[PDB]
């Protein structure tokens, strides 16, 4: 009575596998600090180019997504973590993304704090966090996060 | 002597739409293209104003499609071709008067069965060369040569509808007219101002200035509190739409039925 | 098939938001646009 | 001779759906989904000022629902495919006149059952060829083949409501017409722009200007004392419903019963 | 045969509601939350401007209670499944019809009681099966099988009230139709309307510009001399509800008495 574990969208560190996704032409998404998040692509044919889309979300047959050239820059890419857009979505902005250490209440009253290494969801959309060294999968009003 | 497909005699019913190409004929046929709205807007380009993204033409298509059905009811008619399958009472008044019939849907391309049953069996099935229609009023009419009343006993297939005009300046009755193009076109185009309306500026905003070190810009649109941004054209498209829709309620004229 | 109803809140309580400072750094971004009506002279009017 | 399920007789009442396919069927399949509103209302994009959410689908779906409820109503009709168990009295004119009977739900699809009884026991079960409908009216007439009134003599269950269409443009008499979902929609859009006009500039708020160290803004909203900042798209959509709903009247009637 | 609850017949009067769960049921099942206000309010926090309280749920609680009840005398109702104690008098020219009542709370569920006394000692109670019942206009007939008037010689018991829907777009007789949950929904709001009004700037201020060493803000609202705060709003959920409202009446009817 559940439904099966969601992936998180991998972030994209090495440079090399980006760029070469682009060349391939697979769609990127860039989450710019200042001025939120956008599409890079490149541009089909023999006119190679960049091409940039704020038409921020899955393609459909009623929403095309419409392009516009643009001089992309690499410390652009570098600095600012890229997602594939196959992968990236409203599906599950979970609370304690996977591999984020938590701070959760054991039942000897004692706070623990360890990393989640599964997240999974059932019928009611809930999201059963899974810790290391327990197998009862804990729920969000449970757990807390600390932060520096 | 004469050559015909049986249902179809060049007197009285003569063919004109084969049964297959009912599929194969669209909207693209009959000049109803989203360049078309745009031709009309020519010079408007209709974009989102936060993102660089215009209206795809699935939208006019969608648009398109339900103006040329509310045209279909506004003036009551069958504008695609398409194949009906009728069933009708027996009235005696009428059945002596020639056995007349008033389709439901006009105009009538053709008429390929006409048949009176009891229980399902065709009791009489009449010859080909004796029945006889009006195009235009759907009217059917017999000819035969050498209680008062029952329901459902007669059974009527026939393709309602109106082929693409062949030649300019001109239409047969049984061929669209070209006032329908244009009326369903300004169907349309009152649905795409009322999209276009919100995006002249911001949303909502009927009068602004910026001032800025000496600099000053001001805009004052037609947006404002009792009156929408394109309604001033929507208006237009009425007084343009009412002399247009009541003058070709006159070539199809006013319906009658016998109590 | 069920009929949509509204049902419950989600939203959770938060208390003392910080304010967002635009981050200094040197990489380069994309100036988010507006697509809207332009003002300009009629140069040949001033001509005339 | 002739196959078929012994309730339905292609000749009167062809079957036309499935008794299990009424609950699959649903609102998106008819077009009603969120994205149609979205669609209509492109370009302009609807938010909580105090946070960055968006109203989710389900104040969509919840809209449309009591918008095609709405429609239902503005037309004495039954918009989604829906079974009747109906009890009818005994009226003798009628009766007389081959059992004519008005449905209450209209229009109807198909007729499963229908049996004359006394006290719950059936007292006389009518073969199936015997009766015909008429599916847009919902008359149920029977053609007999080889005190003046009583209260709930007969018993009859059918199907109601109106299948999607299937082609493009078109529409059977028991099919649903492109307008009836575009008048669910402007039907929609009516509530949503009443909420919509509210959240353009904070609450209330008509006419504003600040300047602040040498930089001044001036703003004027379409906000009123007599009217609402949306005001002006809710009077359009009320010009395009009126002319959407007579037109669309002309296609079912007026309602007649005798006294 | 057939088994069933001795005052319950499945031809005629179903049942369709337990006796003990009329208690149970409440403004909750049927969706009149204060969420569902507040969702048509997105975007809009009623709040004291001078501090930080919102007005509570059981405010919400009591307008809901007094537009649902606004609402049952609008189009003559009973709305909420209650229980009914009826006594009515005999008038001869209803009785040799059939028995005809009329119940003065529609619609009626199910009928537990019915019979006739003289003197508080019931003279004759009929069989179950013999009556049988109009739900929605709420008739009572009876049908037996094998001076000119008198005041309160019968007696009769019964459950007036709608069933929460259960599918949607969709609703039975005896059953609430989602019009009435919108419309119940639209008078609350008329009454949070006219209190948040006040709540826009100040009490009773119209017009204000504060100027400080060269600062300045300005701010003109809804409010004016002759127009209120919310009364854009406010007129159009009038519009709104005349279009609801007259829709509905169609759907009960007009009422009428013998004389």
């Amino acid at each position: 009575i559940s439904l099966n574990p969601i992936q998180d969208a991998k972030p994209i560190d090495d440079i090399v596998d980006i760029m070469t996704y682009l060349k391939n032409g697979k769609v990127l998404r860039v989450k710019q600090d200042n001025q939120g998040d956008i599409l890079v692509r490149m541009s089909p044919g023999k006119h190679k180019f960049t091409e940039v889309s704020r038409d921020l979300d899955k393609e459909s047959f009623y929403y095309k997504r419409h392009w516009v050239l643009y001089n992309v820059s690499v410390n652009s890419l570098i600095t600012f973590d890229v997602y594939l857009d196959e992968e990236y979505s409203e599906t599950t902005k979970v609370k304690y993304p996977k591999d984020t250490i938590v701070e959760y209440t054991r039942e000897d009253q004692e706070k623990d704090v360890a990393m989640i290494k599964e997240i999974l969801t059932d019928n009611n959309g809930n999201y059963f966090y899974a810790l290391i060294g327990e197998t009862m999968l804990f729920d969000e009003n449970k757990l807390n996060k600390v932060k520096d | 002597s004469l050559n015909y497909e049986y249902p179809y005699h060049p007197s009285g019913n003569p063919k004109h739409i084969d049964v297959s190409e009912i599929d194969n004929l669209t909207l693209a046929d009959y000049g109803w293209s989203p360049d078309a709205v745009k031709a009309y807007m020519f010079g408007i380009v209709v974009q989102n104003p936060d993102t660089g993204q215009p209206m795809g033409d699935e939208f006019y298509n969608h648009i398109l499609e339900r103006a040329v059905g509310k045209a279909e009811r506004a003036l009551d008619i069958s504008i695609l071709p398409d194949t009906q399958h009728e069933m009708r009472d027996y009235h005696e008044t009428e059945f002596n008067s020639y056995m007349f019939v008033h389709a439901y849907r006009k105009p009538i391309l053709q008429v390929e069965n006409l048949q009176l049953q009891f229980n399902g069996r065709p009791i009489y099935k009449y010859p080909a060369n004796w029945w006889k229609v009006e195009h235009l009023a759907g009217h059917v009419q017999l000819f035969p040569t050498a209680a008062t009343f029952a329901p459902q006993m007669i059974r009527l297939e026939y393709v309602s509808g109106m082929l693409p005009r062949k030649k300019a300046g001109r239409n047969k009755p049984w061929e669209m007219p070209p006032e329908l193009e244009q009326l369903v076109i300004k169907y349309a185009l009152k649905e795409i101002y009322q999209v276009w309306g919100n995006l002249i500026i911001g949303a909502g905003i009927a009068n602004k200035t910026l001032e800025v070190d000496g600099i000053t810009e001001t805009i004052g649109t037609t947006q404002s509190a009792m009156y929408g941004g394109a309604s001033a054209q929507i208006l237009q498209i009425n007084e343009d739409i009412k002399e247009l829709l009541d003058g070709l309620r006159a070539y199809f004229g006013y319906n009658m039925i016998g109590l | 098939e069920k009929p949509y109803m509204i049902g419950a809140n989600s939203n959770p309580n938060v208390i003392n938001k910080s304010t967002t400072y635009t981050t200094t750094t040197q990489a380069d971004e994309q100036d988010k646009p507006k697509y809207t009506t332009r003002l300009e002279f009629d140069t040949i009017d001033m001509i005339r």
